[PDB]
RNA sequence: UGCUUGGACUACAUAUGGUUGAGGGUUGUA
RNA sequence: AACUCUAAGCGGUGGAUCACUCGGCUCAUGGGUCGAUGAAGAACGCAGCAAACUGUGCGUCAUCGUGUGAACUGCAGGACACAUGAACAUCGACAUUUUGAACGCAUAUCGCAGUCCAUGCUG
RNA sequence: UUAUAUACAACCUCAACUCAUAUGGGACUACCCCCUGAAUUUAAGCAUAUUAAUUAGGGGAGGAAAAGAAACUAACAAGGAUUUUCUUAGUAGCGGCGAGCGAAAAGAAAACAGUUCAGCACUAAGUCACUUUGUCUAUAUGGCAAAUGUGAGAUGCAGUGUA
RNA sequence: ACUCCAUCUAAAACUAAAUAUAACCAUGAGACCGAUAGUAAACAAGUACCGUGAGGGAAAGUUGAAAAGAACUCUGAAUAG
RNA sequence: GGUAUGCGUAGAAGUGUUUGGCGUAAGCCUGCAUGGAGCUGCCAUUGGUACAGAUCUUGGUGGAUAGUAGCAAAUAAUCGAAUGAGAGCCUUGGAGGACUGAAGUGGAGAAGGGUUUCGUGUGAACAGUGGUUGAUCACGAGUUAGUCGGUCCUAAGUUCAAGGCGAAAGCGAAAAUUUUCAAGUAAAACAUAAUUU
């Protein structure tokens, strides 16, 4: 443990950890689009959104 | 067009399926083209293909392919959508435009059976046989 | 309230015994193949043969629930209503009513407001109705199943129905009587007020 | 045999250590209805083929 | 002499035991298993075979990894956190 | 065989045994699609709990000249005659629905 | 779900041939699967009881559709 | 009853018994406190160590007895109590084991941890009689 | 260099980039 | 008395019956969990006394953390260092042999290497 | 600068690399997508039909998939993505018009959500990817700048916009 | 064929919900079966065994509340009486 | 599903039975015997609802015959001793008469086997007689390589860079085309040189 806690702290602020400091979580959700980037919004994607906020009526007799 | 690849020996059974020399595949040549591309290179996503020229003996196209882990396109949200797993080898599964052809879908009376989603799904539901509890 | 029993369709066939057929001095039903497992021949698929698939087997999509015409419920709750009056049909299911003091017997609504159940044995003392819930006592046993493994270890027999009106503590107050079971003006079940 | 592979005395020294009796013990623990060891092989009796 | 004169001179194994099985099926002359096929890349299991399929399947053996797995995603599959002393 | 009893038409010569339907959770999808409509009326506001606008009359046939098609529409022309706020009226829950070449006065 | 001492069989069981008879016994399938066959060995049974079968009386509407002719009556 | 998650079943509840454990056959072997224990701490019932003084109230035995417990033999469910023995054939005095529920502790065998769960089981007691 | 024992690497297909290149392919300046 | 036939008693053979049941069959509900970072599967090893089953990888019937708070139990030994923790659960730290997905080349060859670093003897 | 007499610089086409970084090949099987495709049977024979556009299939995915925002219905006083259930309906139609098969529009309900390109005009590449130097914090296949460091990119990337 | 009318915009791309579910995780049930039944398998069951192979494939539950599982004596060469 | 304020360790189900009756019958009640924990009458509604048969299924058992057919090829043993509870064996050792008869009933290896190997013990089982013995059972042991083999070479053949083909999986592939599709060399410049398909 000594030696794999003293492994990752000369690997921070390095892009390019080795394969076994990376985080294994499955491989279905290591090759899918990083929640960052699933978010990235095209300027019509958020012009859209700005304009037109979605209110908060009640429409009742 | 297809030949039943039959043993040289018969299609054995009723002369209805005694058909060897006139069969021509429900898939296209265009959507077979895509498939040998796509088998092949299985680290690349398909997008569509076109027709470039052919001479009499080989028709031959040209599929546009995109690597979905570069990040030119990993950061792109209009191209981004075919990086997702639900696209994972989208042609195998009929899902191209080339792909779709061949199954049958669109609307309404024409295409009408088949009408469950896709061609296949069709056939399950006409077919259900509804056990209601309430009879 | 029932749902279905069904044994399994691969029961029975999941051998793949071929008909070792005449003449061989033994008669002519699947036997299993193999040899050196001793359960060759012996007897395949047949409800004759032991292992072998049962006659008709039980499937899923038999009619267990049923559609009653909807004025046969209401004249099936009102003959049941108008006869838990009229305490010769009251008495005929056993039902200790003789401390009673009214057909049909209504008490104020203020019990509704009861809400511990040591004030329920309380009013049910008094209103001469507690000899029944006692008679419930009485009765609780074990079932001669098959129950006894399929867990419904028994009944006991039936006792009251405190019809209420508004739950204000009511239905938790008479919980834990045994015998008892309360019931809403306008649920009204019948398999309630005619058990059998 | 005097000819056989590294797999094949490999697993034939396995073979040799599974066909043993069941320890004298083992019959003495809290429920343990051991009675005999049960696939017990046998040199002449049952070959091996497997 | 088809009968016990012939099955005395039968002492040349046809298959030997397979890689990916451990079972005296690798024919050698194929080079082929005849139950999962060694040099195929793939597991070879048909669906008119439903019983051997279950006897060479998911969960036959020791699945070091599909049954911790199972638990990591009980606990939302964290990892790099460890535990701290209750309070 | 025997009798004068109507002609069969039974179409059960397809093994038919594996297209079998249950219908034993009819219950407790009554009480799945219930437990949502809960959970999206109080996941919504105050906003109305089905609660688009939707507009027509006149389904199309001889047979039901009057009994609704269920109004998928409002059709621009009809949220440009009354006020709004084409884009406006989807924003507060009018249903907008931009298919729709509104035939009559 | 259907009462069963009013069924036969309980009542059939057993004398031998459960109601089916010794001669001409109940076996698999002793006419024809179906209407097999109206038209020859069972066309007696197929003309009476049911005058009309066989043929074709005619005029094609390819996809009838039933509001055309919906018209609902009172006297 | 009312918990949906809380079977009802026989052939639930005695596999979900039969097969608990090493440390959920603590709980299961839980043994009722003398009542003037209950005026000493307010505990109903407290499952037993090693060596919690105790005496047979129900069974062949059926005691009045300074018992120490020798042994609380967890797969068998059952206690070893030092007297209450019986003879081989050689006359070698063994155990008979006695179930747990049908003991009666007398003085438990005060640590930190134990003291601990009669400060956690004996606030609970009050706090279910405040409602 | 001679041997021993340890480690690290070396499969194919591919995408972008890097690096050396190839061509009576196509031009350009000498 | 032989022997035979008939019955009950008694004794054997035999395992029906009944009574049980940590197992099945069916129905329903909450879920989404996935391998080139080597999966699924296979082989072989591992305990003081173990064959299998279960568990597991030279750290090998385990396992850091953490919860719980005196055991495990067929015997033996240790432990009881509970106050700085038994055994069990849990599991996020580490680890995970030969394989298969050997990723150098390959076989009914424990076969044969190429380059690189290090330790040792060369020297 | 091209008799194949040398070199330079481009570009195109194409190589090689134990180059730096990445993907790819699971295996499961109930559901799902695309293929490919019998015969037993039934017709009281049998050959089209029937089984069945189905067993065997057999390549490819997800927690659902496929579908899906009209080259649709309809003929009305008009409807309006897809999917699912009820009904239409065992109906129109198909069929040695034999055995047999066999849908949809409308209505009712569940749930409801819309949209993006390409392409004239939009009139200063306004564009992306790494690359090193800081900064921002984190196990960020990051952000802010910087050199405008390569490279991509007019054989066109971006903004605006869509039947 | 010919005159109009009605209706949409092909040959490019996404998209939740309702829907499906003999598999996988984790649960609750039942007019089900009760050891020749129910899974093949209630147990060291895909085990033992058989086949070159593909493949095939069993039998097998119950001492008592507690082992208190019969010390000791005699006879025997002895398990045993 | 209701009911009998049913029955039950003071003995339930089941089982037995020259207990005693009831019924026209199917059946049923009851005593005693054994047994040791559950069970019934009635009103509904139901079912995997009644067996003598099916060369029925699965387990058990009879006659034959419980001791009958039979344990007869490979020439053959006999003495005395030691064992031992018991010896025709093989148990052994001494005499011994015989067989195989060098193309052996001899001594070793291949494939196959998988510990049978070898010591010390030994009861049942097995050794179609016995058994003190055993290829059995129990427990301890045992296989040593620079030189013997593999490993190294290539044969028939597997055919195996996809140039190709096929919807795929994959391929009755002496490929015959796949830029260098080469195996290559301490070799000079301005892709090391005649070269290897």
């Amino acid at each position: 443990q000594k030696q794999k806690e003293n492994l990752r702290k000369v690997f921070k602020n390095k892009k390019y950890k080795p394969l076994d400091l990376r985080k294994k979580k499955t491989r279905a959700i290591r090759k899918a689009l990083s929640p960052r980037d699933a978010n990235r919004k095209t300027l019509k994607e958020i012009r859209k959104r700005s304009v037109f906020p979605q209110r908060k009526f009640a429409v009742k007799a | 067009g297809r030949k039943r690849p039959v043993p040289k020996g018969c299609t054995y059974g009723k002369p209805k399926s005694h058909g060897v020399n006139q069969l021509k595949p429900y898939r296209g040549l265009q959507s077979i083209a895509e498939e040998r591309v796509g088998r092949r290179l299985g680290g690349l996503r398909v997008l569509n293909s076109y027709w470039i020229a052919q001479d009499a003996s080989y028709k031959y196209f040209e599929v546009i392919l995109i690597d979905t882990h570069h990040s030119a396109i990993r950061r792109d949200p209009k191209i981004n959508w075919i990086c997702k797993h639900v696209h994972k080898h989208r042609e195998l599964r009929g899902l191209t435009s080339a792909g779709k052809s061949s199954r049958g879908i669109g609307k309404g009376y024409r295409y009408s059976q088949t009408i469950g989603g896709s061609r296949r799904a069709a056939w399950k539901r006409k077919n259900r046989e509804h056990m209601h509890r309430k009879r | 309230n029932r749902q279905a029993y069904a044994v399994s369709e691969l029961a029975g066939h999941q051998t793949s015994a071929e008909s070792w057929g005449t003449g061989r001095a033994v008669a002519r039903i699947p036997r299993v193949r193999g040899g050196g497992t001793h359960r060759s021949g012996q007897g395949a698929f047949g409800n004759m043969c032991r292992g072998g698939r049962m006659f008709a087997p039980t499937k899923t999509f038999r009619r267990w629930h049923r559609k009653v015409n909807v004025n046969q419920r209401r004249y099936a709750l009102v003959s049941a209503i108008a006869a838990s009056g009229v305490p010769a049909l009251v008495q005929s299911k056993g039902h200790v009513i003789d401390g009673v003091s009214e057909f049909p017997l209504v008490v104020s609504d203020e019990v509704q407001k009861v809400q511990k159940t040591k004030q329920a044995v309380i009013f049910l003392r008094r209103l001469k109705i507690w000899a029944d819930i006692q008679k419930v006592y009485k009765s609780q046993r074990f079932r001669a199943g098959r129950g006894t493994m399929r867990d419904r270890r028994r009944i006991a027999r039936r006792g009251p129905l405190v019809v209420y009106d508004k739950d204000e503590g009511l239905r938790k107050a008479f919980r834990n009587i045994p015998g008892i079971e309360t019931i809403n003006v306008d649920k009204l079940n019948l398999l309630k007020l005619a058990p059998g | 045999a005097a000819h056989k592979s590294f797999r094949i005395k490999q697993k034939l020294a396995k073979k040799l250590k599974q066909n043993r009796s069941v320890p004298q013990w083992v019959r003495l623990r809290t429920g343990n209805t051991i009675r005999y060891n049960a696939k017990r092989r046998h040199w002449r009796r049952t070959k091996l083929k497997l | 002499t088809k009968g016990t004169t012939s099955f005395g001179k039968r002492h040349n194994k046809t298959h030997t035991i397979c890689r990916r099985c451990g079972n005296s099926s690798y024919h050698l002359q194929k080079s082929k298993c005849s139950q999962c096929g060694y040099p195929a890349a793939k597991t070879r299991s048909f669906n008119w075979s439903r019983k051997a399929k279950g006897r060479k399947a998911q969960g036959t053996g020791r699945m070091r990894y599909l049954k911790n797995l199972r638990r990591r995603f009980r606990n939302g599959l964290r990892e790099g956190g460890a535990a701290k002393k209750k309070t | 065989g025997k009798g004068n009893n109507m002609i069969p038409n039974q179409h059960y010569h397809k093994w038919w045994q594996r297209h079998v339907k249950t219908w034993f959770n009819q219950p407790a999808r009554k009480v799945r699609r219930h437990a949502n409509r809960v959970k999206k009326a109080k996941a919504v506001f105050p906003r109305p709990a089905s609660g688009a606008l939707r507009p027509v009359v006149r389904c199309p046939t001889i047979r039901y000249h009057t009994k609704l098609r269920a109004g998928r529409g409002f059709t621009l022309e009809e949220l440009k005659g009354a006020g709004i706020g084409a884009n406006f009226a989807k924003t507060i829950g009018i249903a907008v629905d931009r298919r729709r070449k509104n035939k009559s006065l | 779900m259907s009462n069963i001492k009013r069924k036969k069989t309980r009542k059939l069981r057993g004398h031998v041939s459960h109601g089916h008879g010794r001669i001409g016994k109940h076996r698999k399938h002793p006419g024809g699967r179906g209407n097999a066959g109206g038209m020859h060995h069972h066309r007696i049974n197929f003309d009476k009881y049911h005058p009309g079968y066989f043929g074709k009386v005619g005029m094609r509407n390819f996809h009838l559709r039933r509001q055309h002719k919906f018209r609902p009556e009172i006297n | 009853k009312q918990n949906p998650f809380v079977s009802s079943s026989r052939r639930k509840n005695r596999k979900r018994h039969f097969q608990a454990p090493s440390h959920i056959r603590r709980r299961l072997m839980s043994a009722p406190l003398s009542k003037e224990l209950r005026q000493k701490y307010n505990v109903r019932s407290m499952p037993i160590r090693r060596d919690d003084e105790v005496q047979v109230i129900r069974g062949h035995f059926k005691g009045n007895q300074v018992g120490k417990v020798v042994q609380a033999y967890r797969k068998k469910f059952v206690v070893y109590v030092e007297k209450i023995q019986r003879e081989n054939a050689n006359g070698t005095n063994v155990y008979v084991g006695i179930h747990p529920s049908k003991v009666l502790i007398v003085k438990l065998k005060l640590d930190k941890d134990r003291k601990a769960i009669l400060e956690r089981r004996g606030k609970g007691r009050l706090a279910a009689l405040g409602k």
